[PDB]
């Protein structure tokens, strides 16, 4: 416990405090890019709707678990459990679960789990969208289900914290309808990413607060320890001086006792 | 002793706010209770500013205090802690990111937090509102009533700075009657 | 320091105050000055002196480097007398300004996203800057 | 004094950069202008390796200097601090992000 | 330590140097060794020995862990003499090595966080890796 180590710790904390601001800048830039792309995707989706219009109850509920497991994710997961227990029936509805948490939730509710995936599939939009489109085409051709919706355990600002959800279906015919489905899925993923980026900005602010609190605690401990050590050293140094002058004190006591 | 009781309430202020100081350690070895005032609570407007989580009392045991009192105290403290955690969640995610159980916990915690405020008789010479002296029975009964969420419909702003719990219901019903009269008179124009 | 360093300063600074008409009727106001090291308020003598006076005006080095003169930190500064030491007109005029200043600092350090609450955001960003 | 001036320029060694050492605290009670040298700035090849942000002088006021000198000094210090802040952003996110 | 612990080392170490032909015409080079505890160079004896000698070669435990042999801290070590203590060919050969090492160390430390580096950054990384 030396001042050098405390200085190293404080310099690390200050470096992290600066880096969090840098990360905030980077995240804001990525958010702006994502919004700019999403506007174009929305316009393309509207145009595709128009061109499809020119060329022209069993529900497959799909649930997606959050990216990580913390307090916010747990609260969102229990809200998702409440919502699924509310608006899903095990007889007239089929559930597609990706990730361990929602799979466990569905298994506990004993819903009709058609198939299970891995969370990493959601990382790349193309493969997940292709597999989901093939599955929904198979189901609609076989008339297994009618409506399609997607649930993600992720807060949304436009819903005052409500989970993100949208019913895509309903809204070379096969190629056009498949492309419309893919565009809808891309839009949903982009909205999810936007909300995630906003949440990440707020988490960065929280991290900065935590860093400052840690620095204050470290200052407190260093001050206490250095005070204790210094006082002990000074007392121990004076001990020798006060020992070496016992005879003078004793003689003074004797001559004062005699006195007059 | 058999002659009487001498009770002592001792104010401690350690310079530099160091509670591992030898003086603080020596004094804490004798304290049977602690009343810790919080600057954050005073900033939020909670008066008195006694922190109900950091403070403690050795009299919350089975050797002295009745079982129902211990249950009420434990439930109140853990509800306050869970409410604080859920409010920390809310401030980032938003209010509607919780289930119904979490929202009920938050509401009960808020009403418990604002029920503990109280006006003082010794401060009514410059505040107008008269003070209160709530007996233990009334405090326990009101806290138990609020704990089960029996007043979750009454707005939280009514709970602040009141004595017994029944005054909340009286004020709420009086405001409801006045609002009903104003609604009936508004339909007559 | 010697063992009675607190008594040396307390018996010195306790000679100030306001006295009655039969005992002089005047007053003595004291403004002692104390130096800290890199903001360390928790030093021995500074904490001895804080626990004797009726408040403190803390001068910040960060504000001095930023160019603010006088570099007085309102957050860390106290006056235990409060409005009792102000005239009626000044107490009426300066009522509830410290709260607005702290709110302005809280908003400034935590603006975060560009989303704005209401016109009250402009109200704070106006009155706080006027105060500054 | 009326007879002349005695100007002093005194070099000090700060052990382990500990500016709260009692010797340093005693010395700052008398210094009228502090010039603080940096080993990083010297290692960058910059000489006389005087740190402009850390150092300060009591004679950089209007009592002794002009308005132009004060304005130039203030603008220089502001520009140096701002570019020091922005260099970290350049290093991390690249010069395009500015 | 006794009151004259600085004197017994300064008087000992000032006996080394280069001498003119009228006073022996030789030279004595001294390489004293000093141990620090957990890198704390703020101890009394290390401070005295740093104040007395013409330069310091620091050995780092972190560099020893990293695999450097010898684990000499270039950023902390100093040699007041400089190219005056070097031959002309050696001085010409090592004109700007310290600056390159400093830049490389800064870049390598920030590499774990940054993502985008310029071509000059790539050449700096190559030169620093070759120097190590």
């Amino acid at each position: 416990m030396k001042r050098k180590d405390v200085e190293e710790k404080k310099q690390n904390l200050d470096f992290y405090h600066n880096y969090i601001d840098i990360s905030k800048i980077k995240v804001l830039q990525k958010l702006n890019e994502e919004i700019a792309s999403l506007n174009m995707l929305k316009l393309q989706k509207g145009e595709s709707h128009y061109l499809l219009n020119r060329i022209i109850r069993k529900e497959l509920y799909i649930l997606i678990d959050p990216k990580k497991l913390d307090l916010f994710s747990e609260a969102l997961l229990r809200k998702l459990s409440q919502t699924v227990k509310e608006r899903i029936r095990p007889d007239k509805d089929f559930v597609i679960t990706v990730g361990t948490n929602v799979d466990n939730i569905a298994r506990q509710l004993n819903l009709n789990i058609i198939d299970h995936y891995d969370l990493d599939l959601f990382n790349q939009i193309d493969d997940f969208a292709n597999r989901i489109g093939e599955l929904v085409d198979v189901g609609l051709n076989n008339k297994i289900f009618n409506y399609v919706s997607l649930l993600i355990a992720q807060s949304s600002t436009k819903n005052n914290g409500g989970l993100v959800q949208e019913r895509i279906v309903p809204f070379f015919y096969e190629q056009f309808v498949k492309s419309v489905f893919k565009q809808e899925l891309f839009e949903f993923k982009s909205i999810s990413v936007i909300e995630e980026l906003k949440i990440e900005l707020q988490l960065l602010d929280e991290k900065k607060k935590r860093l400052e609190e840690q620095k204050k605690e470290l200052i407190l401990k260093w001050n206490r320890a250095r005070k204790e050590e210094a006082t002990l050293q000074s007392t121990l140094l004076f001990s020798a001086f006060k020992v070496k002058n016992q005879k003078s004190t004793r003689d003074e006591i004797l001559r004062l006792s005699k006195g007059k | 002793t058999k002659d009487g009781d001498i009770t002592s309430i001792q104010a401690m202020y350690i310079p530099a706010d160091d509670f591992t100081d030898p003086a603080a350690v020596a004094a804490f070895a004798h304290f049977d209770s602690t009343i810790i005032l919080s600057r954050q609570l005073a900033a939020e407007g909670v008066y008195p500013a006694i922190d109900p989580l950091e403070s403690n009392s050795k009299m919350l045991s089975i050797k002295y205090t009745s079982r129902e009192h211990l249950d009420i105290a434990k439930k109140t403290v853990q509800t306050l802690e869970k409410t604080k955690t859920l409010e920390d969640i809310i401030n980032i995610l938003g209010f509607d990111a919780l289930s119904e159980d979490d929202k009920k916990v938050v509401e009960v915690g808020r009403r418990l937090k604002w029920f503990l405020t109280q006006p003082f008789v010794v401060a009514e010479k410059f505040s107008g509102v008269p003070g209160k002296f709530v007996r233990l029975k009334d405090s326990l009964k009101g806290i138990k009533t609020i704990l089960d969420g029996d007043l979750n419909h009454i707005p939280v702003s009514y709970f602040s700075f009141v004595g017994v719990v029944e005054e909340i219901i009286e004020k709420f019903n009086l405001d409801a009657k006045k609002e009903a009269l104003k609604n009936e008179l508004e339909q007559n124009q | 320091y010697p063992g009675d360093i607190f008594y040396v300063h307390s018996s010195l600074l306790e000679r100030g105050g306001k006295y009655g008409p039969e005992f002089g009727g005047g007053s003595i106001t004291i403004l002692p000055i104390a130096q800290t090291l890199a903001g360390d308020i928790s030093g021995y003598i500074p904490t001895n002196l804080i626990s004797i006076t009726d408040g403190q005006i803390y001068t910040s080095a960060k504000l001095f480097n930023e160019g603010t003169r006088p570099a007085i930190d309102v957050n860390l500064s106290v006056s235990r007398l409060g409005s009792a030491a102000q005239s009626k007109f000044m107490a009426f005029a300066s009522s509830g300004l410290k709260k607005i200043y702290t709110e302005y600092k809280y908003l400034k350090r935590l603006s975060s996203f560009s989303s704005k609450i209401s016109n009250r955001d402009l109200e704070t960003l106006q009155k706080g800057k006027a105060f500054e």
